């Protein structure tokens, strides 16, 4: 299995999916595991299924509880799903539609549409049913940094980039991106139970809470800020991720609870357990996969 | 034969990726010399400390893959002019990490993007690089022919892409170019790596390239169109560009995917070798210009003077018309007419003499008067195994030959690529004493012209000639003839200096001194006057090397004038300049200088740099 943990990411019922990389060595490649054993991982000899990509995992998610979509470097967007007995990753599609490295994915509310950003500048629109790309747009001027869906508006999803733009898309309108009003944002988090209001760190380390009406903000981490997760529960917890190796469970008014350094590399990914609220979920380069219990 | 090359930031194996893209016809291949994504950490901990290896082995490429096969990429996150100054410390470690790298492998070249305006710590970081020492490493720049800002979709409801023209702001790119290098001293080592998008800008833009060191066009595979058959193809403007690039012999790159589900390659190919010689190989290559007075030519030399058949032809003319006006029909077995070539070489002007008199039925004595030694030799081989009695070689400098009697014809070749810049007027003026009251000369008058020109390839050569024991800066007060290619004229070209033989006029003064203005209609950055000339044979019959009235003659070459500092012109500025003509007893000399936008320093004053020996 490859040194350089990507994401992770938690299903219903409790399996966790791994995304990793080989960000240096002989061959840059990737692969995808599922440890229906949370506490197993990142061993490979005691996980549920694996299978090796061609090239790295730049980003991924789940589709539904069996769909596993994929950014590849290769510029191509891919979806793998687990057989009828959850053991095989077998891949679905593998589309190469993006001009460069595929940075960031996210599905749609619906589960049937995804929006996928790239270094090519380039936003796209895909069918996972029909497996093609419905639209494609060039709205920034720079690379495309993360996009992600709307919680619940199966037409509307973020997107910040290099260009220091961050913009709420609305595929119902004629012009379907609207830049809402510093340093490069770099991670876009929607709000659990607001719809209308979202969290974006930028690469100062800084996190900030704006609601779509045209603002609060706190220094939390020391460098880039990589990931932003909201917790399960009824008023959220806002966990941070950043390049300095630390992990932060913030409040509602962005005020840190929780203070993890057990990293010894940049955390990239922070996933939440759907069966203990308090469990928090954090995967690093480092090839570590830790288990936070966030206090309540 | 295209040289073409594949980029990608995808390589999951160097053997298996080098091999399919040698596989479909690419010569070479950009990669990183690092996973693109694998962000590295200098200052701060714990990250600072992650073990390594730092990136792939250069074990698994042989010593000359490396050196002809794999161009070099800047991971795409390396930021060294970023605002945050953790990114920018981190980002400069890096930088120069991944070009060390690229040296220590012995890359050919390395890549670097220019996608925003200010890269000031970007060029830093990479002149201090470049003064590691004195490697053969190549730098391209890649830069976009249309910024991203400038041709994404409009469709931002609250940020509206513009809709009025705006002529500079169209040529932002070549800005961010221009700034990089001024920065990094027009190093040699820095050329640019031209980004083509799907829609092309004006002409102006495009244009504003001309004269740079483009050594690699970027051709993403987006930008290609599908034909019926479903093939990529190119619309005819991206075509045209392409034929504008072929001329440059630049590498063409392909980027991005395969959108039609090394093909690419095979189009460009099919382009290449679809379109239409002489002077191949000296394409901006700087000469000293010829002195055949002071000096004495070589025979190869004079071998080039004599391949060139419609030179003499149009010399053989000039005579055949001047002999019919000046022996009466009722004249031609009892008028002979004296001929005098001054400066005969090694006989090609005789021989145009002597078919110019059985083709007007006129009878001529020719004297061929050489003052080098050693085509006389030729001359006097010839002169005895072909011409004969007909043909007296005159070993002597025209200016001093006592002649036996007068000529009612005088056929020199003394005209330089400036016109007088070999100083025919000169040696015309004192071989005058024995030309008849009546007689002619040919030619019979010359005049110089003028362009001003735009190229830093060339401006970087003239700079390249500085030597160990003269003036640092002689290299830019004096003239150059050099096969001008890769540059931008700026104007058309206008009238210098003329000069008339036999020249009557009682106060004979060669000295001139001239005022040009030269409008420009385009941004550009002036960097020295082209020179061209113009001469009448007899009447009707000219030669000439101006490019507006080029004979169509596979001789002379431009001159050119070259200035210490570039000088920005704006659309619509005039540029003025002054050209002078000077002399001594004992050498003869140009001055130049600029006068508008901008005055620069007169050049090569008093001759310390470049004289004319007379
Ligand atoms: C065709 S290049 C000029 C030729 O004219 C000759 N030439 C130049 N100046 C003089 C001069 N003053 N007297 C005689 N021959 C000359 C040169 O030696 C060369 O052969
Ligand atoms: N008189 C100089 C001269 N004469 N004839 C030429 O054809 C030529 C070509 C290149 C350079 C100089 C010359
Ligand atoms: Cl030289
Ligand atoms: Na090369």
């Amino acid at each position: 299995m490859e040194r350089q943990l990507e994401a992770a990411r938690y299903r219903s019922d409790g399996a966790l999916l791994l995304g990793a990389s080989s960000l240096s060595g002989r061959c840059w490649a990737g692969s995808l595991w599922l440890f229906k054993d949370p506490c197993a991982a990142p061993n490979e000899g005691f996980c549920s299924a694996g299978v090796q990509t061609e090239a790295g995992v730049a980003d991924l998610t789940w589709v539904g509880e069996r769909g596993i979509l994929v950014a590849s470097d290769s510029g191509a967007v891919e979806l793998w799903e687990l057989d009828e007995n959850e053991t095989l990753i077998v891949s679905k599609f593998c589309k190469y539609e993006h001009d460069d490295i595929v940075s960031t994915v996210s599905v749609l509310s619906s589960g049937t549409q995804a929006v996928s950003g790239s270094k090519d500048i380039c936003i796209k629109v895909w069918d996972l049913a029909q497996q093609v790309v419905l639209s494609s747009y060039r709205a920034h001027a720079a690379q495309v940094t993360c996009v992600a869906a709307s919680p619940h508006k199966d037409s509307v999803f973020l997107s910040c980039s290099e260009d220091n733009r961050i913009l709420l898309w609305d595929t119902r309108c004629p012009k379907p991106a609207s830049q809402i009003g510093g340093y490069l944002p770099t991670s876009l988090a929607w709000h659990p139970q607001q719809s209308e209001v979202f969290v974006f760190g930028d690469e100062n380390g800084t996190v900030s809470l704006v609601d779509t009406k045209s603002v609060l903000s706190s220094a939390v981490h020391s460098q880039c800020v990589t990931g932003l997760v909201f917790s399960p529960h009824s008023v959220p917890f806002l966990a941070s991720l950043s390049e300095d190796c630390s992990l932060a469970v913030l409040d509602s008014s962005l005020s840190e609870l929780f203070r993890s350094q057990a990293h010894r590399d940049f955390v990239r990914d922070a996933t939440w357990s759907p069966l203990n609220h308090s469990l928090l979920t954090t995967v690093g380069w480092d090839h570590q996969v830790v288990h936070h219990v966030v206090p309540t | 034969r295209v040289s073409s090359g594949r980029d990608l930031n995808c390589v999951p194996e160097i053997a298996d990726t080098l091999g399919a893209v040698a596989k479909q016809g690419f010569d070479f291949l950009c990669m990183p010399v690092f996973h693109p994504r694998f962000k590295r950490e200098f200052i701060q901990e714990p990250a600072k400390n992650r073990p390594g290896p730092q990136t792939r082995s250069d074990l698994l490429l042989s010593g000359r893959d490396w050196n002809t096969l794999i161009v070099g990429k800047l991971s795409p996150w390396i930021r060294p002019d970023s605002k945050v100054e953790k990114i920018r410390r981190n980002s400069e470690a890096a930088m120069l990490q991944e070009l060390n790298f690229g040296a220590y492998l012995g890359l050919p070249a390395f890549l670097l993007p220019l996608n925003q305006e200010d890269n000031t710590n970007l060029a830093r970081v990479l002149t201090n690089h470049i003064h590691t020492g004195h490697h053969s490493s190549m730098f391209w720049m890649r830069v976009p022919l249309v910024a991203p800002e400038d041709l994404r979709d409009d469709i931002i409801e609250n940020a509206p892409t513009t809709h009025t023209e705006e002529y500079s702001g169209e040529e932002k790119t070549w800005m961010w170019w221009h700034n990089f290098r001024t920065l990094c001293d027009y190093s040699k080592r820095i050329a640019v790596a031209l980004e083509i998008g799907a829609d092309l800008p004006s002409n102006h833009v495009i244009d504003r390239w001309l004269g740079e060191p483009i050594k690699a066009a970027i051709l993403p595979t987006s930008i290609f169109l599908t034909n019926k058959k479903g093939f990529p193809v190119l619309s005819k403007m991206h075509q045209r560009l392409i034929f504008r690039l072929l001329k440059l012999e630049v590498q063409f790159i392909i980027t991005g995917t395969n959108h039609h589900s090394c093909s690419y390659l095979q189009y460009l190919e099919y382009l290449s070798q679809n379109r239409p010689l002489f002077a191949k190989g000296y394409e901006d290559y700087l000469q000293s210009p010829l002195q055949p007075l002071m000096d004495n030519l070589e025979s190869q030399t004079y071998e080039v003077f004599e391949k060139d058949p419609i030179k003499y032809s149009q010399y053989q003319q000039a005579i055949y018309k001047c002999l019919l006006d000046r022996v009466p029909e009722e004249e031609k077995d009892t008028n002979v007419q004296v001929l005098m070539v001054l400066g005969a070489g090694r006989g090609p002007l005789v021989n145009a003499s002597l078919r110019a008199a059985k083709q007007a039925d006129r009878r001529i004595k020719l004297y061929a008067v050489e003052k080098n030694p050693n085509a006389v030799v030729t001359l006097e081989n010839w002169q005895f195994e072909e011409w004969g009695s007909q043909v007296t070689v005159v070993s002597s400098d025209m200016r001093e030959w006592v002649a036996p009697e007068k000529a009612d014809i005088i056929v020199s070749e003394l005209l330089g690529s400036f016109a007088d810049n070999e100083l025919s007027p000169e040696c015309l003026d004192g071989a005058q004493h024995f030309l008849k009251d009546d007689g002619v000369s040919i030619p019979g008058e010359y005049t110089s012209f003028l362009a001003p020109i735009s190229s830093s390839k060339l401006y970087n050569e003239v700079r390249a000639c500085r030597e160990k024991d003269r003036d640092p800066e002689a290299q830019f007060e004096m003239p150059y003839v050099v096969r001008l290619h890769n540059f931008h004229q700026l104007s058309a070209p206008q009238p210098c200096f003329t000069f008339s033989h036999p020249n009557r006029d009682p106060m004979i003064d060669n000295n001139r001194y001239c005022t040009l203005e030269f409008p420009v209609e385009v941004n550009t950055v002036l960097h020295g006057f082209a020179g061209y000339f113009e001469t009448v044979l007899y009447q009707d019959i000219t030669l000439s090397i101006r490019p507006e009235t080029h004979s169509p003659m596979f001789s002379w070459f431009p001159i050119l004038f070259p200035i210490k500092q570039p000088i920005t012109v704006r659309e619509g500025q005039t540029i003025c300049v002054r050209f002078w003509r000077c002399s001594n007893s004992k050498k003869v000399w140009y001055e130049w200088a600029v006068t508008a936008p901008v005055c620069s320093a007169i050049h090569n004053p008093t001759g310390r740099s470049y004289t004319i020996g007379l």
